[PDB]
RNA sequence: AAACUCCAUAUAUAUAAUUUUAAUUAUAUAUAAUUUUAUAUUAUUUAAUAUAAAGAAAGGAAUUAAGACAAAUCAUAAUGAUCCUUAUAAUAUGGGUAAUAGACGUGCUAUAAUAAAAUGAUAAUAAAAUUAUAUAAAAUAUAUUUAAUUAUAUUUAAUUAAUAAUAUAAAACAUUUUAAUUUUUAAUAUAUUUUUUUAUUAUAAAUAUGAAUUAUAAUCUGAAAUUCGAUUAUAUGAAA
């Protein structure tokens, strides 16, 4: 299970000739913009696996990019449990880490996060 | 008791030698960014690729490298930075550039010389002036060549030399 | 402000329309032939000049595909998809087909291997690429009083000369009329000498009759006496094809409006009409081998209408008229069509096909230099969505991410 | 029939009661489920084959429910009729199931059953100090 | 919609007819939600509070045996003595 | 001050007969970091940089001391002094707070093609929060010949709520269109660019931008919409 912003991506990853299932339908049907496919691709592309591993992702919450981004850390972390020596060379690439980023709250006298309402002098 | 089995061992000494891959071609990225406007960052990619695109059918070799051979040559390797000077005379002195300014410069020129050409769509617009570029010939080379004439007016200006 | 050599368009209409195919490397790669596909049966193959020449004003090869890469438009032939649906073709006793599949899985490059195979095997070919532009009101049209329909004498005319210039005067001079034919003349010459041209049933030729140029109000008629003479003839097989039909189903009522402004329905039409009676068993056609083939474009709207037609879903009453059309349905199901589901690559073709693109020097440095080649193909595999051909054809090329 | 109570306080819910039942446990022939169905409308999802109704109109619980009650002896017996008033023609309306359902969301996906590789799993590893133990 | 809309109607008013509810095909204004509307009067009524609550009048009615001492009224009449004293106390009201 | 605190994060345990299910969750209780270790390179045993291996480990909120500004509040409320007590206290009906020369802040909408509009039902993808002084689903009717959309009416299914409703999120992405633009159209031919090409004919500073201002008709809330409210339609189409 992979998580960033809102979205939650539970993820089964098998044996299996790689293809793909995003949320019980086709890869390039979910995610339209092809940068989130390269990002959920690129747990694969560290090892030399994209092709070797069957994934189904099941994800929940948030938007494509974000939910791609989960289903990224989650095939991460399936991945280090078929072979433990490649799991520091997973985290050197950046996969295993949970991206924290997460997004402000509208704090009262502001107008967003950061965003103030103008200033004046006279 | 850890237990890692041969084949495992095997594909992880495989995996050794390869350096890990790079998630982004880098200036790529970055052009794609000052393209982009209002977190839009999917149609600024678009818009950059099909103008990458329509170079590699207008001349047929790779266009992404030609592009950075493009901002290589177009990005001035310096510029004359003006300055206070402790209340007196603005004396300028040549600064040398990151990579990234050195290639934000070469943009935003590029991005006004494609904007002279025809078209309604940007993307084409942008792709006609990497193409002429690449081929030679470009306002931007000559806004360069002065840049480079004014740091080198200023020799000695450098402090620390 | 604008030359006549500068690049005035818009990106999709730019690449189809300036040809940039010119600056492209000559491939000696094999021809399209249906009676030797044991010897290329997955690879790719250039088609032949003569089908090329026919295909092009069938209005085959269209604009948002990247026929640009190459000198001329190529596909790879299929064992699972083009030449099984070949196959069914020549095997049927109906032989009436719908191709669908996911958008970019290759319907219309299906469409134009079927029209190759037509070509080949001496064959007419009526093609309707795009109904789009008979559907929406975006040319001339009238209330025709013999034939209670609306006519369209632009479009029509149009339709006419690309089933003339398409098809060999050969194979389309060997059929002699049933009937005989008095049309208004609409030429510059004999305007004043000639006010009626007539066709008689011996002596005159189909090809005549298709050379026939009448005033707009008799265009819908002449239309109406061509149909008619090829459904009679039994000498040649006649192919019938309209790709981008999800748009037909889905677009119930046309822009058109009548005398009281309402919007008038598409089988009030004369294309619509005409192209729903060819679907269903109603002006059947005298030969065998003779064919109609629908193809889906993922472009248009999606609804439960074409799901209900084929074996699909249970027919849901309750559902719109804008949602679900119950009479196309029965249109349909009255001219037994059987669909054919366009299945994605496989992991070699798609191999094949990058391969292809290598060699026609159309990959990117990233990708060749310093890299694996089988380890490619299953990244391009992957983010195609497993063999989506043009999902995997803009990762390779339109991609510069 | 459920009933709420809320203990403390004086809710006006309370007085609420609901009835709910499997259409197909009620004791009817085929063509009287049928116009049942039909003569329930919303009340009765097709998913589900449960149709359930509540009543808040009278100001007792025990009231409300007597009132359900005698709807479901009303509704039994419009069922039972038959005389000149079938309804095999009235299709079943379920727009409102739909729509319920777009308003919720759906995991209707599964692992696909050809991608397992239970020869893959991890075996059972022999633990002998255990085994030694096992004397029972 | 191929299913007729008769048939549809009749079986809408037999459903009304099982239910309580109205069946209003012509879709008339009837009045209906004026009245249907839950009349909310008592809990409006409810908003300031419960006007019978203890007070310190009452703390001498129930308990006569303690001498209680209401603070701020004691100092009110300290108040009014003291502005009696100086002068400045309330002018007698006309009657008239 | 920092820290303990809250939110969010990672892990563990518990509970949920996996129909109130979202277990990809919720919530109690813990543990976790103001991260650690080592090799080097500069400056003097340590401290910054770099590299490496170990880790999920990266934020936001609350808290804003003393004094000062006779800073703001007697219109939240209370109290001192002072003034009013047939009036400066109390109730009703209407009007005003919405007046308009110039001026000053904050915003909103704009001035079109790296940007606007139509469409998109096996309904692309969220979160947070509200619903007994209610939330109002489906469906019928009218605006509107199909129907959808949008707006009202008709009438209340369900739920006072992890159960039903508010509510199919929207950008996105895709096709289509788009004046300025003879950078297009349509009549002919033309053809291996056919949703298109070429040839020859005719196509001669605010729009198919914007939405101010106004006219009429309807609808909504309310007992009541004139001063003075909110929608919808048909017109109006400033400035920029
Ligand atoms: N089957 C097949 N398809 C190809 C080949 N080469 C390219 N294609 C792609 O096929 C696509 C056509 O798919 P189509 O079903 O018409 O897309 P739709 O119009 O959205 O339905 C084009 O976008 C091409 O990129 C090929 O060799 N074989
Ligand atoms: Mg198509
Ligand atoms: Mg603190
Ligand atoms: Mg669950
Ligand atoms: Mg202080
Ligand atoms: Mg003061
Ligand atoms: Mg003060
Ligand atoms: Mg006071
Ligand atoms: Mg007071
Ligand atoms: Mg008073
Ligand atoms: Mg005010
Ligand atoms: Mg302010
Ligand atoms: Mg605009
Ligand atoms: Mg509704
Ligand atoms: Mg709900
Ligand atoms: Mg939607
Ligand atoms: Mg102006
Ligand atoms: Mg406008
Ligand atoms: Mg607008």
């Amino acid at each position: 299970v992979g998580k960033r912003k809102s979205s939650t991506a539970k993820v089964f990853v098998v044996r299996g000739t790689g293809e793909i299932l995003v949320n019980g339908r086709q890869l390039n049907d979910y995610f339209l913009k092809m940068k989130d496919r390269e990002s959920i691709m690129y747990p694969l592309q560290v090892i030399e696996s994209v092709g070797k591993y069957n994934i189904f992702a099941t994800t929940s919450g948030g938007g494509p990019t974000g939910q791609a981004e989960s289903i990224m850390h989650a095939i991460a972390k399936a991945l280090v449990v078929f072979n433990p020596l490649l799991k520091s060379r997973l985290h050197k690439a950046g996969v295993l880490t949970r991206d924290y980023r997460h997004v402000e709250r509208k704090k009262p006298g502001k107008k967003k996060a950061r965003k103030m309402p103008t200033w004046v002098k006279r | 008791k850890i237990k890692p089995t041969a084949e495992q061992l095997a594909q992880w000494e495989a995996l050794k030698s390869v350096p890990i891959p790079p998630r982004k071609n880098a200036t790529l990225d970055h052009i794609t960014n000052m393209i982009m406007r209002h977190g839009k960052k999917e149609k600024a990619q678009t818009i950059l690729s099909r103008a990458l695109y329509l170079v590699y059918c207008q001349t047929r070799q790779d266009p992404i490298q030609a592009l950075e051979k493009s901002l290589d040559e177009l990005a001035p390797l310096m510029m004359t930075k003006t300055f206070n000077t402790g209340v007196a005379k603005a004396s300028v002195i040549p600064v040398p550039l990151n990579k990234r300014q050195r290639n934000r410069i070469a943009w935003n020129w590029i991005v006004q010389s494609a904007n002279q050409r025809v078209s309604s769509d940007f993307a084409v617009r942008l792709g006609e002036e990497l193409t002429a570029i690449a081929k030679g010939t470009s306002s931007a080379f000559e806004k360069r060549d002065q840049i480079h004439k004014t740091a080198i007016a200023h020799r000695a200006y450098i402090q620390l030399k | 402000r604008v030359t006549p050599g500068s690049l005035y368009k818009n990106w999709t209409n730019t690449t189809h329309t300036a040809q940039l195919q010119q600056t492209a490397v000559p491939l000696a790669l094999p021809i399209f032939n249906f009676d030797d596909i044991s010897k290329t049966l997955n690879k790719v193959v250039s088609y032949s000049n003569k089908q090329y020449k026919s295909l092009h004003h069938l209005g085959s090869f269209k604009k948002s595909q990247f026929n640009e890469l190459f000198q001329k438009p190529v596909c790879l032939v299929r064992e699972d998809a083009t030449n099984s649906f070949l196959k069914k073709l020549v095997s049927h006793p109906v032989k009436k087909f719908i191709i669908t599949g996911e958008p970019g899985v290759g319907k219309t490059v299906l469409l134009s291997q079927a029209h190759a195979y037509a070509v080949d095997s001496k064959q007419i070919i009526i093609n309707i690429s795009y109904p789009e532009l008979f559907l929406n009101g975006r040319n001339d049209f009238s209330y025709d009083d013999d034939l209670k329909l609306f006519i369209q004498p632009m479009y029509l005319k149009k339709l006419i000369r690309k089933i003339l210039k398409a098809n060999d005067p050969a194979l389309l001079k060997s059929i002699e009329l049933s009937k005989d034919y008095k049309f208004s003349n609409a030429n510059p010459k004999n305007a004043s000498v000639k006010p009626f041209v007539t066709l008689n049933k011996t002596k005159n030729t189909v090809l005549d009759l298709l050379s026939v140029m009448t005033h707009p109000h008799n265009r819908g008629k002449l239309m109406k006496a061509i149909i008619d003479e090829l459904s009679v003839q039994s000498k040649v097989p006649i192919m019938f094809t309209v790709d981008n039909f999800s748009k037909v189903l889905t677009t119930a009522y046309s822009a058109y409006r009548n005398t009281e402004n309402k919007q008038i329905y598409s089988l009030d039409l004369q294309m619509g009409k005409l192209m729903m009676d060819i679907i269903s068993g109603e002006t059947k056609f005298a030969n065998g081998e003779s064919s109609t083939i629908l193809a889906i474009s993922g472009v248009d709207r999606t609804n439960k209408t074409l799901p209900v037609a084929l074996g699909k879903i249970p027919v849901d009453p309750y559902v719109t008229r804008y949602h679900y059309e119950p009479k196309f349905v029965e249109l349909l199901q009255k001219g037994n069509v059987t669909e054919f589901e366009v299945p994605k690559l496989n992991k070699q073709e798609v191999n094949e096909l990058i391969d292809y693109y290598k060699q026609s020097n159309v990959l990117l440095d990233k990708d060749i230099t310093g890299k694996k080649w089988e380890n490619l193909i299953d990244e391009k595999y992957f983010l195609s969505g497993n063999g989506n051909p043009r999902e995997l054809l803009k990762s390779l090329v339109l991609s510069h991410r | 029939y459920r009933y709420t109570s809320y203990v403390g306080e004086e809710h006006p819910n309370s007085r609420k009661v609901v009835l709910s039942v499997k259409t197909k446990e009620l004791g009817l022939e085929e063509k009287s489920l049928h116009k049942f169905r039909i003569l329930a409308r919303s009340r009765y999802d097709h998913t589900t084959d449960i149709f359930k109704m509540s009543s808040d109109k009278f100001e007792h619980a025990s009231q409300n429910a007597r009132y359900l009650h005698d709807i479901l002896q009303r509704l039994l017996a419009e069922s039972k009729d038959l005389t000149e008033d079938d309804f095999s023609d009235v299709p079943l309306d379920t727009r409102h199931t739909i729509a319920k359902s777009l308003r919720k969301k759906k995991r209707d996906y599964e692992f696909p059953e050809h991608w397992k590789r239970p020869e893959d799993a991890p075996k059972k590893k022999f633990d002998i100090v255990d085994q030694l133990l096992s004397t029972l | 919609m191929n299913v007729p809309k008769a048939r549809l109607l009749k079986v809408a008013e037999l459903s009304a007819k099982i239910f309580d509810q109205n069946f209003n095909p012509s879709g008339i204004r009837t009045g209906s939600k004026i009245l249907n509307e839950r009349l909310k009067g008592p809990s409006v009524a409810s908003y300031y509070g419960n006007p019978d609550i203890l007070k310190f009048r009452h703390l001498k009615t129930l308990y006569p045996d303690i001498e209680f001492v209401d603070l701020e009224e004691q100092y009110r009449l300290s108040m009014v003595e003291a502005k009696k004293r100086r002068g400045k106390g309330a002018p007698k009201k006309m009657k008239k």
